[PDB]
């Protein structure tokens, strides 16, 4: 007889009708992912558009209910998730043009070829073609061609399309009572309705900027060490005081520095930790791997897995009679169905991802009692952090020697832990300024603070100053470099990969402090201690029903984000870096370029 | 003495719906519950007021065998002192129940690939059902005060909903074949005794 009751009944009928459609869509997609064929290629379209029509009528009907008359927080978070109009506010012609542009950019990106016409042998595919030409090559000009020609062709056809995209998305955003597309993309960290844990859209920039300044000296010493070590490979193309060129960072764009470890190893004679050479000889297959991985989760107090998990999960490659893409995901079909489909290989990398997907499924099964719309992580960075520490705590020599992956007496020396720490740092500390700078340029361009003539000037101006990377060749306005990335061409957001790295080390330091561990934070293991698991479970069960600030405080004890635990994790390597950086030069000059002659 | 026909109560190929639960009157037969314990298939065997050991020495006037199908994580609502979508709209148990609730899995029998949508339950109702009554209707439910005259429109819905039973559902949603043996004592001779 009131607004809250009407919304409640509406949500009841939505809930008891959405699962029977989502499940059939999930089952059809599962069967297709098993069998790559043109026979069932349209079942994805059928399931998608059936559930899409359902959702669109539901969202259209959901707008007769205002948000000012609701007092229940649960119902408010439930209704606020259904009222998001999206792109339905635009006119029919505008929506058709928008969809045409969106399809065109993706088709150009996916069917885009880059080749050297003069030499026929200089032609190769993308994966494992043009992707590995940038991963295990030590040539300068050969890397430069692949760097330049990819953006001189694919990115030069996306510029007028991206300009139309910018104007159309700005028009879309300004009609949902928003300011810009950037404000649209910052709205998922926004928290309101609670006293003492509120968060605003304009405070994210302030917090990110505060953390960046604190991080800057550690990255500065790492940057100096890496630049000094890279001088041996490229002595005639770098200046000992300037910047680092963009086409030598280990991949196409520079998101990760991992592939540089083969050249920047501190102790090259010490045998690196290895488990691929043992897994082959240990008669180790997926069945035994999963049998072992269950025990670790039972040890700390987490429950057991179900019967259908073993039967319905596909593990090893089904030969060549059929195709399957297994890009890394675990599977939750709904209605109590948990399965897994992984690319099994005999390598170091696969024990860890078994534990990782195990943790994903554990998080899924933790909040299965929440209502239909609230079955998710606290924010877009929480789900990937809880699966990353399970791999951290299982690779330690304390644990491996008890399950035998390591030798019974694999010695621990300071010539091995430094190697492990630097391998960790190359992947984690080499990406934060990259994510920061990309999102900053995106925000400023969406706000209109950069006029068109400065689209490709300010990009390199911030690149050269914040992250210490310069370009090999000058680019005028006709280019579009940011659009050459997958997430940009498919309009995906990017700040989650910045926030999750902050969250995960806070979690690990809290857990290994509570587990009563004495020694360096990088030698810690929470197995055989149920207190750490019981502490993580209380956060895991919450789901989306609480703000993320409260979720963070319930485990660590602080409502904000901090870099002190990360700096403490890396302090043993920080001391070594400072000791090794006594005679070098620390800092970079912004007035240098490789083509300024 | 003939064998009490528990086969038509325990191994029938098709059963009833919860909102239209079938009710079988068992009288003047020698029911044998000793084989029930050793079946090694009963996922749930709980008796309130009586015990399995005492079940073979007590003779009862009548046996109401109410038989239906529900999800697995819902048999707990078939008990005195429970709340949910089934304890108030479909089938409720009085606080003074003196019988047994027998439930076992039937995943591979009452399920088919592609779905089995022959079982239904109520979703919306204006009130709550008092003990031991059943209501069957297809009337239009009015959420607000418009009103609506037989048309599914603005806050007007259809109250019946179907169970999506399939081979691969989780244990919480798998079909459980529930028989609620309602022991009761009346003013009539008792010969339903093992």
């Amino acid at each position: 007889s009131t607004i809250e009751e009407q919304a409640k009944t509406f949500l009841d009928k939505f809930n008891h009708e959405a699962e029977d459609l989502f499940y059939q869509s999930s089952l059809a997609s599962w069967n297709y992912n098993t069998n790559i064929t043109e026979e069932n290629v349209q079942n994805m379209n059928n399931a998608g558009d059936k559930w899409s029509a359902f959702l669109k009528e539901q969202s259209t009907l959901a707008q007769m209910y205002p948000l000012q008359e609701i007092q229940n927080l649960t119902v408010k978070l439930q209704l606020q998730a259904l009222q998001q109009n999206g792109s339905s506010v635009l006119s029919e012609d505008k929506s058709k043009r928008l969809n045409t542009i969106l399809n065109t950019m993706s088709t150009i990106y996916s069917t885009g070829k880059v080749c050297n016409p003069d030499n026929p042998q200089e032609c190769l595919l993308l994966e494992p073609g043009l992707n590995e030409i940038m991963a295990n090559s030590l040539d300068y000009n050969e890397r430069l061609w692949a760097w330049e020609s990819w953006r001189s062709e694919v990115g030069k056809q996306l510029r007028p399309l991206y300009e139309e995209y910018v104007v159309l998305k700005n028009e879309m955003a300004r009609a949902n009572h928003y300011e810009d597309y950037g404000d649209y993309w910052r709205g998922d960290y926004e928290v309101n309705g609670v006293d003492g844990y509120d968060y605003s859209r304009g405070q994210l920039i302030e917090d990110v900027e505060h953390t960046f300044e604190e991080i800057k000296p550690l990255y500065e010493h790492l940057h100096a060490y890496v630049r000094a070590k890279l001088m041996n490979a490229y002595p005639s193309y770098i200046s000992p005081i300037g910047c680092l060129p963009a086409h030598l960072l280990g991949d196409m764009w520079g998101r990760f520095w991992t592939n540089l470890y083969s050249l920047t190893v501190p102790f090259g004679q010490k045998p690196n930790i290895d488990v691929t050479d043992a897994m082959v000889d240990q008669a180790w297959d997926a069945q035994r791997i999963f049998k072992e991985a269950e025990k670790f989760f039972v040890s700390v107090g987490l429950p057991n897995m179900t019967q259908g998990f073993w039967e319905n999960s596909m593990l090893t490659d089904p030969g060549n009679v059929q195709k399957a893409v297994c890009h890394p995901t675990a599977w939750d079909l709904g209605k109590g169905d948990f399965r897994i489909l992984m690319c099994t290989k005999v390598t170091m990398d696969d024990f860890l991802t078994a534990h990782h997907e195990m943790g994903h499924i554990q998080y899924d099964m933790a909040y299965a009692a929440q209502p239909f719309l609230l079955r998710n992580g606290a924010n877009e960075g929480f789900h990937e952090a809880v699966g990353e520490i399970m791999s951290l705590s299982a690779a330690t020599p304390k644990h491996l020697k008890s399950i035998g992956l390591l030798s019974p007496d694999f010695q621990e020396d300071n010539e091995t832990e430094i190697n492990f720490l630097l391998k960790q740092a190359l992947t984690i500390v080499g990406t934060l300024p990259f994510t920061y700078m990309l999102e900053k340029w995106r925000w400023m361009v969406f706000k209109g603070e950069i006029p068109k003539d400065q689209w490709m000037k300010k990009w390199w101006e911030m690149k050269r100053e914040i992250v210490g990377v310069v370009e090999p060749v000058p680019h005028d306005e006709t280019y579009c470099d940011p659009a050459s990335l997958f997430h940009v061409s498919n309009d995906y957001s990017f700040i989650r990969y910045y926030t999750r790295t902050l969250y995960q080390f806070q979690f690990q330091e809290a857990l290994c402090q509570a587990a009563k561990h004495e020694g360096p934070l990088h030698k810690c293991d929470i197995s055989n201690s149920t207190e750490a698991g019981q502490k993580l479970f209380n956060m895991l069960r919450l789901g989306k029903s609480e703000p993320w600030t409260l979720a963070l405080e319930n485990v660590v004890g602080a409502k904000n984000m901090n870099v002190r635990p990360l700096l403490n994790y890396f302090e043993p390597l920080f001391t070594w870096l400072k000791d090794q950086n006594k005679n070098s030069f620390v800092g970079w000059s912004t007035d240098w370029s490789p083509y300024a002659d | 003495t003939n064998l009490c026909p528990f086969g038509e109560v325990f191994n029938a190929t098709r059963f009833a719906s919860v909102y239209a639960w079938n009710r079988k009157r068992i009288s003047n037969c020698v029911a044998d519950y000793s084989v029930l314990y050793n079946s090694a298939s009963f996922s749930t065997f709980k008796c309130y007021g009586v015990s399995p050991t005492k079940l073979n020495d007590l003779c009862f006037t009548n046996v109401y065998a109410d038989s239906f199908v529900i999800r697995g994580d819902e048999v707990r609502q078939i008990a005195p002192g429970q709340t949910g979508k089934i304890a108030d709209y479909n089938y409720k148990l009085p606080d003074d129940f003196t019988g047994c609730v027998i439930a076992w899995n039937s995943n591979n029998l009452d399920s088919k690939v592609g779905g089995n949508y022959n079982y239904r339950y109520r979703l919306f109702r204006k009130s709550n059902l008092k003990p031991f009554e059943r209501d069957i209707s297809t009337e239009i439910y009015q959420a607000g005060s418009k009103p609506c005259n037989g048309v599914e429109g603005f806050n007007c819905y259809f109250p019946l909903q179907s169970y999506g039973f399939q081979p691969t559902n989780g244990v919480g949603y798998q079909p459980y074949r529930v028989v609620v043996l309602s022991f009761e004592l009346l003013h009539a001779p008792a010969t339903v005794c093992g």
